[PDB]
């Protein structure tokens, strides 16, 4: 009663850019620009992210094909270092760091489809609140009811946001042409904070978030047809157009508004569409909500599947990873993941906080690597279908720990707290997986919780 | 593994009542969601909507500079005028929208023959560079206005009798400079021209009909409200300057007095705020006065007008010998080599650059304000009563952060002692509000002050911000 073997090259593909595309290349520009002023160093700071995130992904695919198991940047720490680090980061990652990412997407979906009722006046929150849960709960629905479904709204979705960021370059070259120059030539005027390394990584922060999601088909792997040749051409496919897509994006977008404007603005998109049509300019706001649904619609699957996997190691209750006869869809995950991503509706302004935590997310992967050298050297026994040329995680490394130093040495003390949140998992972890030969009252209890959950949902537990 | 088996639960779970709650139960959740999008869209359609966007021109956006002489303006060797290319990046400094230049056309003193509207002066320069300074500042986003004074030498401004060739000359010079690239006209003296009032109409219907973006700006020095209203009978979209506002010297509820007649006469249509037409703030104001004008001026809903040197406070009765009408600005330390004199930082351009107490950083951070937020662009006024010597008002527009200014004209300190009074409701002012800017340093900045017991010190200023509410 395995789940299935149905996503193809194209389907991956799909999902990738699906997933990558969201809203931060209609988001961070801003924030990007601000901390950085000189439209050069944000030329050149998404190049360098653009760049990294190509390192990370190639490095992930021959994780990926060295180790060919589901639920990725997890199965590897497990595997590898055992069971405490591979539970204190699953602990927070279900907590923290994956249902917040689907709830700003939805919700700045939400404020950007009510924005041509409101062009000037500020949308009200409760209904884009309401806007973004209406949007989870179909998107849950429709992932639940099928898989090919989900994969057909994907690629869907990713051929209309492609299409729309064709017509936004189309659109800035033919700006281009017409005969107008900007301070594109005489870039770097201003180059302010360029010594300021703090400034630096702070840009970097937004760039990164804005390139998220670049490892989330490690997650639903075994799953897909022929993953040993599928995986890696997916990822070599999809990265370079990713990051060709977001350098030609951002040096479009400062053809068209001063540097001013831009940063006074605060819908960098709408002032483009208002700028360059002036009458239908409401095409812009409507593919930036499209490309968001896309992007969560995208995200929901890969954490439903990650929540699926991990059960099956008894680090979850076994209400968890119980397939569903007839249509094989992973009922009771799904249904936890959007639970869990509605219960953020009852938050203030969120986005300040999306950079909190991320220090420990790009932690994890430096481990991952380090793991990854670890069995490559001490075990030279699996067969490793694709073998990548040294120095490549090293750099990978490196990078990661310049990143982590700096995070050290400014705002620490909003580092030891979050830290002291992610070591909370302690006694959750002692009382649910290593306590055994509990009190017997707790056993029939859950055991009578599990039968009247199996009972309600009608599901089968993973016999194969 | 802790729970029941495939058989097991095909067994158990195939009692009818189980899969009616099934279906039951989806039923349920397609209902509520239902109902979620039904209030979704009864919150969205029981909505205040957006107010409207006036569409302003490109002067309602900023100031406005009147360069006038252009000796004075940079010293030595300023009779070349491509020389000003070096100076427009200190006008993008002070972000101005706009420059009032002075007249170049050739007159020989009252020569009225001696007198083309077509020919640029040698000594100020040549057709070629005068288009090379336009396409600089359009490349830097700044227009240019041009003077047409006939007589900008003689005592009489007008050529004395002379009057149709005169109005002749400039209608044709009318089309002659729009169609070489100008932006905006500007004459003076129009109180000492016969029946005027019709050239002004016909010269202003012909620059709207050559473009929409064109400007006129009429000069007088009458301070007569009734002579200003009957000036502006048979036009509306013009900007007129005179000395209204100026030669007062008093308290302050009668400068509020005064601009709420103006504005009750006027109909809320769009003014001009000026001291005087080609006059310095220091040649009615003293030193100390200064600083609340410069405030005052730049929130007032119109459209503010400044001679050339105004924004460092410079004064023509220091460093004798200049002549009033056109001193010479003080750039550096070195910048009047011929006379000298007084040298300090206080009064150098470069020397209060850097002083964040000095008046070049007010006036920028004063028209960075004006040129960025909406309220202060094209939002409504409205002055409540105050304190013996006290104004105060209100910026808002639609919904966007809301303004309060409150001045002190007095020379002694003294409480708020104000009271709402206030029409709209939706910009009541709260008990809670931040702090921008006050003329006199020794002030913390955004601070949430209790809109109830301000203390006013003699000769301040304040810059309470307060966001939207209900
Ligand atoms: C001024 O221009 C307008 C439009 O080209 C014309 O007159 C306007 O419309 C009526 C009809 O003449 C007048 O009563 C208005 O006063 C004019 N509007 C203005 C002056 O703003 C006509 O071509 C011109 N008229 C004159 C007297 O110059
Ligand atoms: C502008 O200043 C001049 C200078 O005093 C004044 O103009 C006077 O106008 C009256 C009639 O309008 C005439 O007697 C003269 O033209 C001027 N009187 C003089 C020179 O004694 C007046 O102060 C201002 N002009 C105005 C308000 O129209
Ligand atoms: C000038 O005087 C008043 C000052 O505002 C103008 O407005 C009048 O006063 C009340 C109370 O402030 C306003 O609400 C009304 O709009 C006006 N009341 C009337 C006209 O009865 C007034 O319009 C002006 N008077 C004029 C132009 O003759
Ligand atoms: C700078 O500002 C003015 C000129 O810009 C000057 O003010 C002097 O202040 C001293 C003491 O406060 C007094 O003697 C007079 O008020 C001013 N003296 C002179 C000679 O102008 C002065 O140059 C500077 N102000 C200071 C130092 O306070
Ligand atoms: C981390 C991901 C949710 C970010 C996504 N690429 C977006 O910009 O919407």
């Amino acid at each position: 009663v395995t789940l299935q073997r149905n996503i193809t090259l194209l389907n991956g593909v799909a999902i990738i850019v699906g997933t990558i595309i969201g809203s931060g290349i209609f988001v961070t520009p801003t924030g990007v620009l601000k901390e950085a002023g000189s439209p050069g160093l944000a030329l050149v700071v998404w190049a360098a992210c653009g760049v990294f995130s190509i390192v990370g992904a190639l490095c992930y695919a021959e994780l990926g094909t060295t180790i060919s198991k589901s639920g990725g940047d997890y199965a590897y720490m497990l595997e590898v270092y055992g069971s405490l680090p591979a539970f204190l980061k699953l602990w927070i990652e279900l907590l923290i760091i994956r249902p917040s990412s689907q709830y700003i997407v939805a919700l700045v979906f939400a404020t950007y489809l009510l924005k041509p009722l409101f062009p000037t006046c500020p949308v009200p929150e409760e209904a884009a609140k309401l806007v973004a849960c209406l949007c989870v709960l179909l998107l849950t629905a429709v992932n639940c009811y099928s898989v090919k479904a989900a994969t057909r709204v994907q690629d869907a979705f990713a051929a209309a946001k492609l299409l729309a960021l064709a017509l936004i370059i189309l659109l800035g070259f033919v700006q281009i042409g017409k005969g107008d120059v900007s301070n594109l030539d005489p870039n770097f005027s201003f180059e302010g904070t360029k010594l300021d390394v703090g400034n630096i990584v702070l840009a970097l922060y937004s760039g990164l978030f804005a390139y998220g999601g670049w490892n989330y088909l490690n997650f639903v792997t075994e799953e897909m047809i022929n993953p040993y040749r599928n995986l890696p051409l997916a990822i070599i496919i999809s990265l370079p157009i990713v990051t060709l897509v977001y350098v030609l994006t951002n040096l479009a977008y400062f053809t068209t508004l001063s540097t001013e404007q831009m940063l006074s603005s605060e819908a960098v998109a709408v002032d483009f569409g208002n700028y360059h049509l002036g009458v239908m300019s409401w095409i812009i706001p409507v593919f930036v909500g499209l490309s968001c649904f896309g992007s969560v619609n995208g995200s929901l699957f890969t954490s439903s599947r990650l929540f699926f996997v991990g059960s099956r190691e008894g680090h979850l209750p076994s209400i968890l990873s119980m397939i569903h006869p007839q249509l094989l869809t992973p009922v009771p995950s799904l249904v936890f993941t959007c639970v869990m991503t509605l219960l953020y509706a009852f938050s203030k302004d969120i986005f300040s906080v999306i950079n909190f935590f991320s220090f420990f997310n790009w932690l994890c992967v430096a481990l991952a690597i380090i793991g990854m050298i670890w069995l490559r050297h001490r075990k030279p026994e699996l067969e490793r279908p694709i073998k990548v040329n040294l120095a490549l995680p090293v750099f990978f490394i490196l990078a990661c720990l310049f990143l982590i130093a700096v995070s050290f040495w400014k705002t620490p003390v909003e580092c030891g707290i979050g830290f002291t949140i992610i070591l909370s998992g302690l006694p959750v972890y002692f009382f649910g997986v290593w306590w055994k030969n509990k009190p017997k009252w707790l056993l029939q209890g859950i055991f009578s919780t599990t039968v009247l959950c199996q009972k309600l949902m009608q599901v089968v537990p993973q016999e194969t | 593994f802790t729970g029941l088996s495939k058989e097991e639960l095909l067994k158990v779970a195939g009692s009818p009542g189980w899969v009616r709650t099934r279906w039951a139960l989806l039923l349920l959740f397609w209902l509520g969601w239902l109902g979620m999008l039904a209030g979704a869209v009864v919150i969205i359609v029981r909505a205040p909507r957006c107010r409207e966007l006036p569409a302003q021109k490109w002067w309602h956006t900023g100031a406005l500079y009147r360069i006038g002489d252009l000796q004075a303006f940079q010293g030595h060797g300023a009779g070349n005028l491509a020389g000003l290319k070096g100076r427009l990046d200190y006008l993008s400094s002070l972000k101005v929208k706009g420059l009032v230049l002075g007249p170049i056309h050739k007159n020989q003193k009252d020569d009225v023959a001696q007198t083309d509207l077509l020919q640029i002066d040698p000594n100020f320069g040549s057709k070629e560079d005068f288009d090379s300074l336009l396409q600089s500042a359009k490349k830097k986003s700044i227009r240019v206005i041009l003077d047409l004074t006939p007589n900008y030498r003689g005592e009489n401004s007008w050529f004395s009798t002379q009057v149709d060739t005169v109005a002749t000359k400039v209608k044709d010079a009318l089309e002659f400079w729009l169609q070489a690239g100008v932006d905006g006209f500007q004459v003076r003296d129009i109180e000492n021209l016969k029946d005027a009032s019709s050239f002004l109409a016909e010269w202003q219907n012909i620059t709207k009909g050559f473009s929409e973006d064109r400007l006129l700006i009429a000069g007088t020095n009458s301070s007569d409200l009734q002579q200003i209203l009957s000036l502006l009978e048979s036009n509306k979209d013009l900007l007129l300057t005179s000395s209204y506002l100026s030669d007062s010297g008093s308290t302050g509820e009668h400068t509020k007095s005064l601009v709420t007649q103006y504005l009750n006469a006027t109909g809320n249509r769009w003014c001009s705020w000026s001291l005087s037409q080609a006059r310095l703030l220091t040649s009615f104001l003293p030193a100390q006065l200064l600083r609340l004008y410069q405030l005052m001026l730049f929130t007032l809903p119109g459209t503010p007008v400044f001679s050339y040197g105004d924004e460092i406070g410079l004064d023509a009765a220091a460093l004798p010998g200049q002549p009033m009408e056109a001193p010479v600005m003080l750039w550096d330390e070195s910048s009047f080599p011929d006379i000298p004199g007084a040298v300090s930082a206080n009064m150098t351009v470069k020397g209060q650059s850097e002083d964040p107490g000095s008046l070049l950083s007010l006036f920028r951070r004063l028209s960075d304000q004006r040129s960025k937020e909406r309220s202060l662009l094209h939002g409504d006024f409205h002055a409540f009563s105050a304190g013996p010597g006290l104004f105060s008002y209100i910026r808002h527009w639609d919904q966007n952060e809301r303004f309060l200014v409150v001045l002190n004209f007095g020379d002694v300190g003294l409480s708020a002692g104000l009271q709402a009074s206030d029409l709209p409701a939706s910009a009541s002012l709260p008990a809670k509000a931040d702090l921008l800017l006050s003329t006199q340093p020794g002030r913390e900045e955004g601070s949430p002050l209790e809109l109830e017991r301000l203390k006013l010190e003699p000769h301040e200023g304040l810059l309470l911000r307060f966001p939207y509410a209900a």
